[PDB]
């Protein structure tokens, strides 16, 4: 009954959750703002074992609770820790280098500050205010306005321009790439049908001279998709020897357009085309193809909308179905055994 | 068969000043210009390559960049040693290399009286109005003539010759001074 | 190391014929192109021809299609510039460059170890000695002139004095001074025509 329903939730937020808590820790000791997730949530979870939450059916906890203290302490890691993780991101989206410049002892110490941070609106409510600890809605004095306001405003209005800004900024950049290569796109193009109806030397060396300054122009752009491997890498060292080729079929199609002779010019440009289609049209036919390479996303879109509903009960009751109360804790501890899982499909 | 340009031609900076030149291609040219620093009497040396690299051995004072297709070559310090000649030359192909104008870079001093003398015929006519110890360069005396080389306290000395009154016009003159024989 | 060589630079009659031998040791010639960049006394640097010895892809500038003919021996180590009907205007210094091959970095880095560099003038007037004028001076400016002498090469030496550049004159002669800021004799050196007049000056 009631009873049943109470008893797993300790069970299943604590074992389930432990089990990742020194996981987590073991594995980020062999990720600087993850190891605060990793101690946070083990702070306010080795202290749930102590009260169960099941003395509802012992009259204890008379000076202490899981919910004023801990639940303080977790919403405040939670959401300090998510808008450093959001504004950094910003940052490396919106050129980092002026504000970080890879400064990341430094990180340390705003990292350390994120339960400093909390240590002036989680542990400072440390008072029962007619908690629940085991008229309005709680609102005589604890009305949590400045709960909702900093948990829930705070870290979402944070958060939410923090990655459309990035998503932006990568738009932009990808849109720089795209651009760029199409119009060195269209210039080879609409040189080549010159070339291959040339008349004369005088034409035929001034169109090759605008396809090779172009072909020169695109190798030093990267392309649009496929991209953010490192310069050394084969696929870039592959692309790039693409155009150490096609400038090299420019040379020979150029340097025998310098003699004087023209109706060999064309059959050399005319074996660059079946060159050019075969293999750097299919590239960029594969081109031109959004979400983070981790599951950041993942646990901060699945905390923000597990505990706003935790709120959302705190202060929906107006001067009777109350049933808020039995998915009180169960809200929150599906997020504590979301965080192991979230961290392991992270690593995958 | 592009035209290079360079608008800055003359140069009159100073000791520690920073120089800026820029770089114009007409057609459509990638990141592949060159420039070269001339000194005096002397073969060419190339100091930045493909617009933004720098040439092994240049001192880390030159540097440049390309912002379009414009190009810059922009300067830290100017050393006593590094006062020369400047070209901007593009390559695109082997036959298609042409190279600027040029940008001269000389030493900036406060500007001075020029002294003006006025030589008689030699017996054995040509009469010669000689400009002594003058600066900067915007003299021009009106009646073939050479100026010399920039003298090493940073003044030049311009020489005039006829084949009578010579007279000269100077930033530092007040007004133009007047010498007859 | 890296080393080029010129030669072949002196007085040309205009219409004559010259050649001129780029010697290369250290790299070979088959390795890289060799350009051939003159300056025009007074202006800035100009490209004639180039020469790549690994196909044979010679082609001159507009101005010099066809009076020239560039050619290079590997077994040499060397680019020859064969000039035919050699005008008037083509005197210059022709600097010999080097330029990689497409491609990679060679061809990135442009004309980096260029030659010495020989001239080669063009008049229609032979070699006379200079005519020293000795000159009165006006501080007393004091110097002396000298007046129709070829070629180049001349030096005044004094027993603050100026030695301004040569000048052409429209007679296809020269004519250089010199003065000294006194508050004395006049020398002239002139090696091609070993002339030593000495010139006296005073007021």
């Amino acid at each position: 009954v009631t009873r049943i329903f109470l008893v797993v939730v300790y069970s299943i937020v604590c074992f389930l959750g432990i089990l990742g808590n020194g996981l987590v820790i073991i594995i980020a000791t062999f990720m600087v703002w993850f190891l605060n997730l990793a101690v946070a949530d083990f702070l306010f979870n080795v202290f749930l074992p102590i009260h169960i939450t099941y003395a509802a059916m012992v009259f204890g906890t008379a000076m202490c609770k899981i919910s004023n203290f801990l639940l303080i302490h977790n919403m405040f890691t939670s959401v300090f820790l998510l808008t450093i993780i959001s504004s950094d991101r910003c940052i490396s989206v919106l050129l980092p280098v002026w504000s970080q410049n890879h400064r990341s002892r430094l990180a340390y110490m705003a990292c350390m500050v994120i339960w400093v941070l909390a240590f002036f609106l989680s542990s400072p409510s440390l008072v029962f205010r007619d908690t629940a600890n085991l008229v309005g809605y709680s609102r005589h004095m604890v009305v949590t306005v400045t709960r909702f306001l900093c948990g829930f405003l705070v870290p979402v209005l944070i958060i939410t321009a923090c990655y459309l800004t990035i998503v932006c900024k990568l738009q932009r950049n990808a849109r720089r790439q795209l651009a760029d290569l199409e119009d060195n796109w269209e210039t080879l193009n609409d040189n080549l049908k010159v070339i291959e109806k040339a008349d004369n030397a005088a034409q035929v060396k001034d169109a090759l001279t605008k396809m090779r300054a172009a072909a020169l122009d695109a190798q030093k752009a990267t392309p649009p998709k496929l991209e953010d491997k490192s310069p050394d890498s084969p696929e870039m060292k592959d692309f790039r020897h693409g155009f150490d080729i096609l400038v090299g079929q420019i040379d020979d199609a150029l340097k025998l357009a310098n003699e004087g002779k023209v109706k060999e010019a064309q059959a050399a440009a005319e074996q660059l085309k079946t060159t050019r289609n075969a293999y750097i049209q299919k590239y960029l036919e594969r081109a031109r193809s959004k979400k983070p390479d981790k599951i950041i996303v993942t646990i901060i879109i699945t905390f923000f909308l597990c505990w706003c509903p935790y709120h959302t009960l705190n202060l929906l009751e107006l001067h009777v179905f109350s049933l808020g109360l039995p998915l009180a804790t169960a809200l929150a501890i599906a997020n504590s055994c979301m965080n192991p899982i979230l961290y392991v499909f992270m690593g995958q | 068969d592009i035209q290079m340009t360079q608008s800055p031609s003359s140069l009159s900076a100073s000791v520690g000043d920073r120089v800026t030149i820029t770089c114009r291609a007409s057609q459509s040219v990638s990141s592949a210009v060159a420039w070269y620093q001339q000194k005096p009497g002397k073969a060419p040396k190339l100091l930045i390559y493909s617009a933004s690299s720098l040439y092994s051995g240049v001192p880390s004072r030159f540097s440049g960049s390309r912002s379009g297709t414009d190009f810059t070559l922009t300067i830290s310090s100017l050393q006593p040693e590094d006062f020369a000649t400047y070209y901007c030359q593009q390559y695109l192909y082997y036959s298609l290399v042409t190279f600027g104008q040029g940008t001269k870079v000389e030493i900036k001093r406060t500007v001075a009286a020029p002294s003006v003398f006025i030589f008689p015929p030699s017996d054995s006519a040509s009469v010669v109005c000689l400009l002594n110890n003058f600066y900067p360069r915007e003299a021009k005396v009106q009646w073939q003539e050479s100026v010399t080389e920039q003298d090493s306290d940073s003044t030049y000395s311009l020489s005039s010759t006829l084949t009578y009154a010579c007279e000269v016009t100077h930033q530092g003159l007040s007004s133009p001074v007047t010498k007859s024989f | 190391e890296v080393q080029l060589v010129e030669s072949g630079g002196g007085l040309v009659q205009p219409g004559g014929s010259l050649r001129l031998s780029c010697a290369a040791s250290g790299f070979n010639v088959v390795d890289f192109s060799l350009h051939w960049v003159r300056q025009a006394p007074g202006k800035g640097l100009e490209w004639v021809a180039y020469i790549s010895s690994s196909s044979g892809s010679t082609s001159y500038a507009d101005s010099v299609k066809g009076r020239f003919t560039i050619s290079a021996d590997t077994s040499k180590n060397t680019a020859y510039l064969q000039m035919n009907s050699l005008r008037a205007e083509d005197t210059a210094v022709y600097y010999c460059a080097r330029w990689g091959y497409w491609p990679g970095e060679p061809w990135w880095k442009a004309f980096d170890y260029w030659g010495q560099g020989t001239l080669v003038t063009v008049s229609s007037a032979s070699t006379k000695g200079p005519s020293v004028f000795p000159l009165a001076p006006s501080t007393a400016a004091l110097g002396c002139l000298v007046k129709d002498y070829f070629p180049e090469p001349v030096t005044v030496s004094w027993n603050g004095v100026h030695t301004f550049p040569a000048v052409l004159q429209s007679s296809g002669l020269y004519s250089l001074s010199s003065v000294v800021t006194v508050p004395y004799i006049c020398n002239v050196n002139h090696k091609p025509s070993n002339t030593k007049v000495d010139k006296k000056v005073e007021p």
